[PDB]
């Protein structure tokens, strides 16, 4: 059901996105942490917003590609959502339409400016929130 | 020398959880030096794995010591064990693999909804039932275009399913459409409204 | 005061409506007349009730039309519109088909090819077993670095495409053999091993 | 099942694509015709040829872009095959590719230099040879 | 009277001489000795014959220095040369490695990039293949001559994706001329395409 | 209005041989008008000219009656035709091309050459695309110069020194020096005088 | 073979530079005229004096600018030979030091004191003479 | 392959160009230190940044002429690269327009403000990194 919260499970080290009461972002293995239920909404034709349940904040790409959750929905906030002919999707910012959500083998974030259709940083798979 | 068991390459089994898309294939690898060469085993749900237990069985390929299954299904789904040893020990990890089937069309909506309705001079509604995988955009319009609602931050999904119309006037007459549509394709039913 | 008849034959020419499975049909027979004349839809030359299939059907009277939503293979069939008042009655029959399509890239079955094993001189085999919509295109590679060992065409149609035999190897065969299928949307591979064994 | 032969059904005017034993290629409705029993066959990723089987010609498409069955295969013979986002397949000539394959509400093939990406005309629809 | 001894050890510390394909080598051991010393040279550890290269090799016992004419590639290796008298021997090595250079401007494959087109909306790429000795530098523009910078190498846009282009959701206005430059200190070159975008039904 | 294929523009046709240096890019034009509109084809030496008929194929602009061939090589020479034609009429018109490779390079002497000497004679091999200007020294750094090339010394017999009667003033080193605007290259012999 | 006489094509036009046996310089497309025919030779580094084969004349420079074929070498008569980025030579009177060797769209030579560093009438390109 | 790391070889000495991890900056005859494997990567035409792949830092020119490799990319880490007519690379600070990055024949740089275009200090061979 498209209407439930998920979890966004990264390809790359398998790490599910998670939004910090704060507003910092990046990634994290264990499935039960409260801070990875996403609730998905369309603005409009094949564009998303992503809001942190638990935080209580929504996913923002920055001028400089970094990756934060602000407190109100600004221009910054909207990506265009694509499902992949090798069936994961990907978040490309509206805004900055070149640079791609993402996280590291790390587990932290990989600068919007940094990546590119090809890599396995951009690569999510939309998962239940159980 | 002579020694147990060991993981040459812990970096490639850091990833405990593979959660991967409805047939794509899944690779399980375990790196492990010893001397003597230990032998690989491999664990379902901590039994024995054996060929019979999925459609087409599995491969492996001891040289790389990994697990190889094709074309996953829901059923994949479960805990793999791989077990390493010689005479001086015996080591384990275990990977969980979860399968994900994703749906490359456009929003599907039921068939029958919105439906046709009449009324009078004072209230009514129209409702639709989507489905989608990719996030589906839905919007109710009037028939030249009319948007009545629109999804969005500001209007949910959780109600934008229904539309209401209260005291009703000859003017609210005409044509209604749910319009739903994602990155593929968009589907709308219509409905009448007689007053 | 005249029998009832077609207004836009134009739009009634196209009597066979083939569509993909989940879309929307609409028939039409856009009718003049005076008195004005009713109308009425058969579904295989008998009344059409709404419990005639899951979600029934629609009618705008304003454009002589039936329209039917989500259509699936067993609405296949026939539909009449019957038009009449007091001086004539008419009819036109349309004809409807439904077709699923699958918009993957193509699917090969698990375990095939199979790994193989054998003496130096011996014979084997590679099997794969392809199932896809659109048109694919199948070939065997060997991993050298590629080297294409055959591929699909005008020359070596699919008819025995999916089965790769290599007689009296030699200890070069040895190594990694993949069977890729590729359609528009994507591309899919399995791979084996052969194993090349000493021969006394 | 992909290799099986296949007729072509064309949204524009509901006409089975026909391929006649002296080359000449139409359209036709009647479902029981022998020319409209088709070979489609991969020659490259997403590129195919159309062979009739009656006829035992290869569809092609002139430089004037006018449709014919050739005899024999040559650089005319081939066209991309794309599952359009409305579930109905189109052709381009791999050769001249900005034209498709098409029939006109009459019944008569379309001059490829006449189509377009938006055309009714464009869009068939592949059925079983029974 | 005394063994043989180096006398100038300075031009001998330089052992490895790397030089650019088609250039004249020189080894030297000017050595000294009483009596005077015999000299030999050795390629890889073994005699060095005339016929070991194409035009074989010069020997100028005065300078006590080893000359190879128009290096080679196949002239990569160890050079010996084996000082020696009654009263000693002494040897010292030298390597040997050869460049080629190409003293060219930059040189793009010819066919890309390729001519594009598609429906409003769509996605599309244009790739670039560049080859060249001196390091190149690679844009992209943007015919609208009034030229526009869509992406340009550097350290903030590394070579490793430069070459592929990407255009997603486009619009009509993205339709026209597309130019992959490349540039090096010798000179410029550039290869274009068209990208055609047409109306959505 | 209706009329027959005509050339547009003939100005930018009169040049027949094209003669470019090897990785340029050329155009072929063939600026036309009609009504209708006619359609263009392009002919290599007479036949249909295929996209596989050469490494990357070519490009072809409708809109600028133009065809356009990248990164040219030797094997490209040849003849190619422009065709133009709609139902008054078919003109057409021929483009020659030829290829020329050109060597950025300092001069290049043959190894081995000139060859020690114990009447002799010191020959040398020159190889340069930029005209070399070749001379003879002697080393007498104290240099002096035997014979250098020039409108009294042409080329046709500067590549080989001549000493008769030679004394023992003449041993040394002798060194054949070619020189172009991008280098200069040289290699020398000794004379052994007995 | 730099030995080897030569024509010497114009980009500007495409004419062979000609040199006739009364001392008239111009060009022409004819890649069969005799008069096309050249001996390049270099008197110094760099430096080069052209000769017709055929008239038995040197090409030279005079103080206004035109271009004639002298019967016996003068100081107007060698030039700067190099090789340009753009793999064209170009021919700079080592006299008057800012003029080029030159031609015209229309075949005939181009006054020296007209010429400069970017045009396209100093661009030529060295070929056999068959 | 341009793309390629690389080793700069100096002629002088036949020393590898070496960019410690701490940041210092001297020449090594050992072609199997870990600290002389390079990347450059032009930033205009003509114009590179020199990068030690192990030391992840970028070599630079102060304003007294001496060596040294930064975190961070400055003004003082790009040099005009130039293939000499000796077929060996130089490479000239574009801030300090007069001054060659150069090795001593000890092995030791050699100071910005002591080098000259007909030195041996500032000739090197890039050579690939095996």
């Amino acid at each position: 059901h498209f209407k439930d919260p998920k979890r966004l499970y990264c390809k790359n080290g398998g790490f599910f996105l998670r939004i910090h009461p704060d507003g910092r972002v990046d990634g994290v293995r264990e499935k039960s942490d409260p801070h990875i239920k996403l609730q998905l909404q369309a603005e409009e034709r094949g564009v998303v917003s992503i809001k942190g349940v638990s935080a209580n904040r929504y996913l923002a790409m920055k001028e400089d590609g970094r990756l934060l959750a602000s407190k109100s929905v600004t221009d910054e906030c909207f990506f265009f959502e694509r499902l992949e002919s090798n069936n994961y999707n990907t978040y490309r910012s509206r805004k900055y339409t070149s640079w791609y959500v993402a996280l590291k083998r790390t587990g932290q974030y990989k600068l919007g400016s940094k990546t590119g259709p090809g890599q396995k940083a951009i690569l999510f798979l939309p998962m239940s929130a159980k | 020398n002579k020694r147990a068991p060991y993981w040459t390459n812990t970096e490639k089994m850091e990833k405990r959880l593979h959660a991967v898309p409805a047939a794509n294939t899944v690779k399980f690898r375990c790196p492990a030096g010893g001397n003597p060469m230990p032998t690989m085993r491999w664990l379902k749900n901590g039994k024995e794995f054996k060929q019979e237990h999925r459609i087409g069985g599995y491969k492996v390929r001891n040289q790389h010591w990994s697990l190889i299954m094709e074309s996953v299904v829901p059923s994949d789904k479960g805990n793999y064990t791989c077990v390493v040893e010689n005479e001086y020990g015996s080591i384990n990890h275990t990977y969980h693999l979860d399968v994900v089937e994703r749906s490359p069309h456009r929003p599907i909506l039921q068939a029958g909804l919105p439906a046709n309705a009449s009324t009078v001079v004072g209230d009514v509604e129209f409702v639709c039932k989507v489905y989608s995988d990719a996030q589906p955009h839905i919007q109710w319009i009037k028939h030249y275009l009319k948007v009545l609602k629109a999804a969005g931050v500001n209007t949910t999904d959780k109600e934008i399913e229904v539309l209401y119309i209260r005291n009703v006037t000859f003017e609210d007459a005409g044509e209604y459409t749910c319009l739903a549509g994602n990155s593929i394709g968009i589907s709308f039913h219509s409905a009448w409204l007689t007053v």
